[PDB]
RNA sequence: AAACGACGAAAACUACGCUUUAGCAGCUUAAUAACCUGCUUAGAGCCCUCUCUCCCUAGCCUCCGCUCUUAGGACGGGGAUCAAGAGAGGU
RNA sequence: CGCGAAGAACCUUACCUGGUCUUGACAUCCACGGAAGUUUUCAGAGAUGAGAAUGUGCCUUCGGGAACCGUGAGACAGGUGCUGCAUGGCUGUCGUCAGCUCGUGUUGUGAAAUGUUGGGUUAAGUCCCGCAACGAGCGCAACCCUUAUCCUUUGUUGCCAGCGGUCCGGCCGGGAACUCAAAGGAGACUGCCAGUGAUAAACUGGAGGAAGGUGGGGAUGACGUCAAGUCAUCAUGGCCCUUACGACCAGGGCUACACACGUGCUACAAUGGCGCAUACAAAGAGAAGCGACCUCGCGAGAGCAAGCGGACCUCAUAAAGUGCGUCGUAGUCCGGAUUGGAGUCUGCAACUCGACUCCAUGAAGUCGGAAUCGCUAGUAAUCGUGGAUCAGAAUGCCACGGUG
């Protein structure tokens, strides 16, 4: 059973290990509404099955840890999608077809010298 | 002041570095200054055999000076007992035990010290500047490197204003991240003040980086 | 950009309920990262203008945005430090997006006890063509179209 | 119950050091548990290249430390002699641990 | 790296490395409530008299090859002048210009 | 400040003039040098000249000041107005 | 306000030099040739330094730090000289 | 112009005020004498004068030697004094802007030109074509450092996919699928299909793809310009002071002031402050150290104090977020400065001159003219944390991630 992902996102990391039945998510031992309090995040985190139709079909069983609600809401999604993937495989499209498949890679750049925010530059002296 | 010192950024790939022992926050500033002054003995020590670099190394508390010249005739002496004699004073100085080696380089006028020095010593014994600074290009070309850039600034031949001169044969590249740069610096004192010799030589096309 | 002449960017679909209008009037209503209160306090006032328009919520905001959307933006092309301004047609998505933009703006405009109860009164209003955001359309459409001998 | 922390800025290097101990300990007894490398230590430094005013003239580098664990859990007779007795090499540092 | 600071700079070492025993333990008893106030008073007294510029934190760290008073480093004993020549001449076993 | 039991920081020497004064019972100013030293109850009573490069200004310390420093009463700066 | 241009055509250690051999390269129609070159090695011309070919002795050494002492090996101690050959190297 | 200064109470740091000096505070040197040295006694604020209690530390022919003190000058010191219009070295700007040159050939009697110009294209003298141009160097890019998909290796201080006991804690039994740890690689190259363009270069779409056109960030600053800035990091040819510009320590002042200015933090209050569950980061520093607990303190921290050169312990229950309550538009339960006093950290000493604390007065200010500056994507903008300087003394500096 136990098809396994790997999500990754901003500084997170995710860890899907679906499987066949019931809803039942469960993430970092909470379950979903406990643990991401955005109700935004708890959609990110169920757009994959929604695509598909495994929203009560298919379990599930997570475990994110890096980042913060940030990103680790994200790495959950793109790993349920590599996980859905080696389900079936079949859905590789309509997933790719929703950018669920792409892992962002958008990171955070360093403050450079002399700048004082990455680009933000100390104000000019007029003359 | 515009261009950037070549070794430090050629440290990290091709050319080897000069103390790589282990020290912790605590005695570096004392083994950088060992490594100074013994430097700074052996200059004068050899001043007359050409020596163009000197290497340490501190493997368990004890000290190894390596020396890389082109006259070991001198600092070896007769009967090979030069050497253990001044292994006596530098092993003084460094106050650990110490051992020196020697690493005499075949055809050295590659070598960026040794092919700035004795222009320096015509310079000083008034040979024509001009003569000096064609005579060290040919030298330089005739082993076989790619490119010499030698810059000499103050007062060009016993001059009385400090202008900069620099010539170029070859190729010397500066921005390659792979061209084997070998980078130096000397100073000639003339009656009429100082003039500073700065040298790059492009070795040529070194790829693998380290580890032969 | 001289050269580099871009595209536009695709947004999230707004899963809430699905539209990019939402996801739109979201991410500009929202600000320093507030986000989650943002799409709070909208999604309350446009359940209660839904209620109070007796329309559904989607097609009730489709239509008050609508109703006060605007047509011309004025534009300062001028050649030099004298004032010489001009006005041009908007293209769709700009036009909704200025339209929705000042929506949001009448609604930080107007106080109340909540920026929920600000935004559900001021949609109430756009719904019959009232509130700040008509007026400031027709304050700018008077002199946008005052203005017509200047090319 | 045997064990040599190894310390060093070269992994070109590093790991010769460590092959010179593991096939000794290989040679001269079995049982080894290989080179385990921790997480290297970077220690980052932002100096001023401006002799007297310039507060733009910034450099950034940083000083790296390679660490290595190789822990023979079971020793025979000859192992801690022939891994004690070894002409180490220059600028690695040993920490070795007899419990 | 003036003559006349360079030997105050030792002299505040060559004499506070002496002291060591004495002021800890005048420092630990002062220190100590279970104490009495004419032994802390007395103490206090003697060691106020010692001479001034013998204190541990009463000397700046100078830097060892060129003694400038400013940017003092404690990895390397030297400031920044002197630790970019060093670095850029290559004599610190790891000093590479670097890129996060 | 310091510690409550470290004690107070009166010198060795103005000690023993202060005491001088006490029991010959003179009314000469005493001057000192000192600048950081705390202040005493037994010096009630008499005049002391303090140091502070430019002249030996007069304290004629009241019985309202033990627990601070005598340096307070004599600043170093001379202003009174810009113009 | 100024800024000329003449002679490694007065090669400034020989790195022992001194000899010589194959190829490379700058030269140009292709080449050679001087050498303009470094560059692998060959041998001895010719000054050389050291261990030698001398004999005596069996010296000899090494884990225990001392020892008659044990498989053993590349292990090896004193005195004048070198006739001609042989290993290295060049203060 | 938040510049050196990566942290001026004394010390400090070069400025000021009183006093001591002279081959001097610190460098080589001779005639010799005392082992160097440790505790205290005293006059002076101090600068350094007297001195005692003492020690005789290892070694040649003992016409003694190293080491350290002491005196006598002369051979010497010393200068943060100046000259960045003598300079070396270094740095900033023009400017990571894209140009700056050379060899041969050709053209014109010649100075000189071509190449380097012209169309497409680009970030570019980047690529193509044409054209007496052909090539080359410094040059634009790449080779250098990280991120983004995947492979293997090693599995501790880390993970529990599966199995088991289980004090419900990964505690170990175990293991190397994973996240992580460091080493070697596959890997995005216009590689493709279509249009446009000159049957080119290229640009635009789409397909695969983790990523697409440089995939995304950083160092690398081309000949040259600014008598550009530092003889105050340093060295330095000349002037210079040689019984003081050298040198001595204590107390002040570098921190002050009717003022004007660069920059930033702090606030204007309903997205905002008051409090009570509650959540997710990375990277760091640690032995004259980092410093868990505990007993306490309304609070700073006091005492006792485990572990740890550390994937082990500390700094360090991060917040914004979230669910509740609450206040209601008011100089406000906003705003936290000035004030009297209180202790605490800290270093011999915080009146000049530290910071922390909490009780108390609770300023200004209520989005600010003309002007004006920064940003094109995980960037603006907000929130907190970390790092170096240093006895403590960051709204400055350098980094780190969250939201977005
Ligand atoms: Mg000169
Ligand atoms: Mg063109
Ligand atoms: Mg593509
Ligand atoms: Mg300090």
């Amino acid at each position: 059973n136990q098809y396994y992902g790997t999500g990754r996102r901003k500084s997170s990391a995710a860890r899907v290990f679906i499987k066949p039945g019931n809803g039942k998510i469960v993430i970092n031992q909470r379950s979903l509404e406990q643990y991401f309090g955005r109700e935004t995040a708890r959609m990110v985190v169920r757009q994959p099955l929604e695509l598909v139709d495994m929203v009560e079909k298919l379990d599930l069983y997570i475990t994110v840890k890096g980042g913060g609600i940030s990103g680790q809401a994200g790495a959950i999604r793109h790993g349920i999608t590599r996980a859905l993937m080696e389900y079936d495989e079949s859905l590789r499209s309509e997933l790719r077809k929703a950018g669920f498949v792409t892992r962002d890679a958008r990171q955070v750049e360093r403050k450079k010298v002399g700048l004082r925010k990455a680009r933000r530059r100390p104000q000019f002296s007029k003359r | 002041g515009q261009k950037v010192h070549p070794n430090g950024i050629r440290l990290g790939i091709v050319k080897p570095w000069n103390s790589t022992w282990f020290a912790n926050t605590k005695e570096f500033a004392d083994n950088l200054d060992s490594d100074f002054k013994v430097r700074q003995y052996l200059t004068k020590e050899l001043a007359k055999a050409s020596v163009s670099r000197i290497v340490i190394e501190r493997p368990a508390k004890s000290i190894r000076v390596t020396i890389h010249t082109a006259r070991p005739g001198i600092v070896i002496g007769k009967k090979g007992e030069d050497v253990e004699k001044l292994r006596k004073v530098v092993a003084d100085i460094a106050g650990v035990p110490a051992q020196i080696n020697i690493a005499e380089v075949r055809k050295p006028e590659l070598d960026a010290k040794l092919v700035a020095d004795s222009i320096t010593s015509q310079l000083e014994r008034r040979v024509m500047f001009r003569r000096a600074m064609k005579r060290a290009v040919q030298n330089a070309m005739r082993l076989g490197a790619k490119g010499i850039k030698v810059e000499v600034s103050g007062r060009l031949g016993g001059a009385e204003i400090a202008r900069t001169e620099w010539y170029r044969e070859g190729r010397v590249p500066l921005h390659t991240l792979r061209a084997d740069i070998d980078y130096n610096t000397s100073e000639a004192h003339t009656t009429y003040g100082v003039i500073g010799v700065k040298v790059w030589i492009f070795k040529g096309e070194i790829l693998g980086g380290m580890a032969a | 950009p001289r050269r580099r002449v871009i595209g536009q960017r695709k947004i999230l679909p707004d899963p809430k309920f699905g539209s990019e209008l939402l996801a739109k009037f979201v991410n500009i209503l929202m600000v320093d990262g507030k986000k989650s209160t943002a799409e709070s306090i909208v999604y309350s006032a446009l359940e209660t203008l839904a209620q109070r328009s007796g329309k559904s919520e989607l097609e009730a905001f489709e239509v008050a945005l609508e109703n006060v959307r605007p047509t011309v933006e004025v534009k300062s092309r001028r050649v030099g430090g004298s004032t010489y301004q001009v006005p041009v047609e908007v293209r769709p998505v700009r036009r909704n997006a200025l339209a929705m933009r000042w929506i949001v703006e009448a609604a930080r405009k107007r106080g109340d006890k909540s920026m929920a109860l600000r935004l559900a009164n001021e949609l109430s209003d756009a719904a019959e063509n009232k509130g700040t955001a008509v007026k400031k359309r027709e304050d700018v459409h008077r002199m946008a179209e005052a203005n017509k001998a200047f090319a | 119950r045997i064990r040599i922390r190894l310390k060093a800025f070269d992994h070109r290097l590093i790991d010769q050091a460590t092959a010179e101990i593991v096939e000794t300990a290989k040679r001269t007894g079995a049982q080894v548990r290989g080179p385990i490398p921790l997480p290297t230590r970077k220690e980052r430094f932002t100096v001023l290249i401006s002799p007297h005013v310039n507060k733009d003239a910034r450099d950034q580098y940083e000083i790296r430390t390679h660490l290595r664990l190789v822990d023979i859990v079971e020793p025979t007779e000859k192992t801690v002699d022939a891994l004690m007795r070894l002409d180490l090499a220059a600028g690695v540092d040993v920490q070795i641990s007899l419990g | 790296a003036k003559q006349s600071m360079k030997a105050r700079e030792v002299k505040r070492v060559a004499l506070a490395d002496k002291y060591f025993a004495k002021r800890a333990e005048l420092k630990a008893i002062i220190s100590d409530v279970n104490a009495s106030d004419e032994d802390r008073w007395n103490a206090v007294l003697k060691l106020q008299t010692l001479p001034r510029d013998s204190s541990p934190s009463r000397q700046r760290n100078r830097c060892r090859q060129t003694g400038r008073p400013h940017g003092f480093l404690r990895k390397f004993g030297l400031s920044r002048i002197k630790v970019r020549e060093a670095a850029m001449r290559g004599e610190i076993p790891g000093l590479k210009k670097a890129s996060w | 400040p310091r510690s409550l039991k470290k004690g107070p920081f009166i010198d060795l020497h103005l000690l023993k003039k202060v005491e001088k004064a006490v029991e010959s019972g003179d009314k000469k100013p005493l001057r000192t040098w000192s600048r950081r030293s705390t202040i005493f109850p037994n010096m009630i009573g008499l005049t002391i000249a303090v140091h502070n490069g430019r002249q030996h200004v007069p304290v004629f310390v009241t019985d309202e000041m033990v627990g601070h420093k005598l340096g307070e009463f004599a600043p170093t700066r001379t202003y009174r107005g810009h113009a």
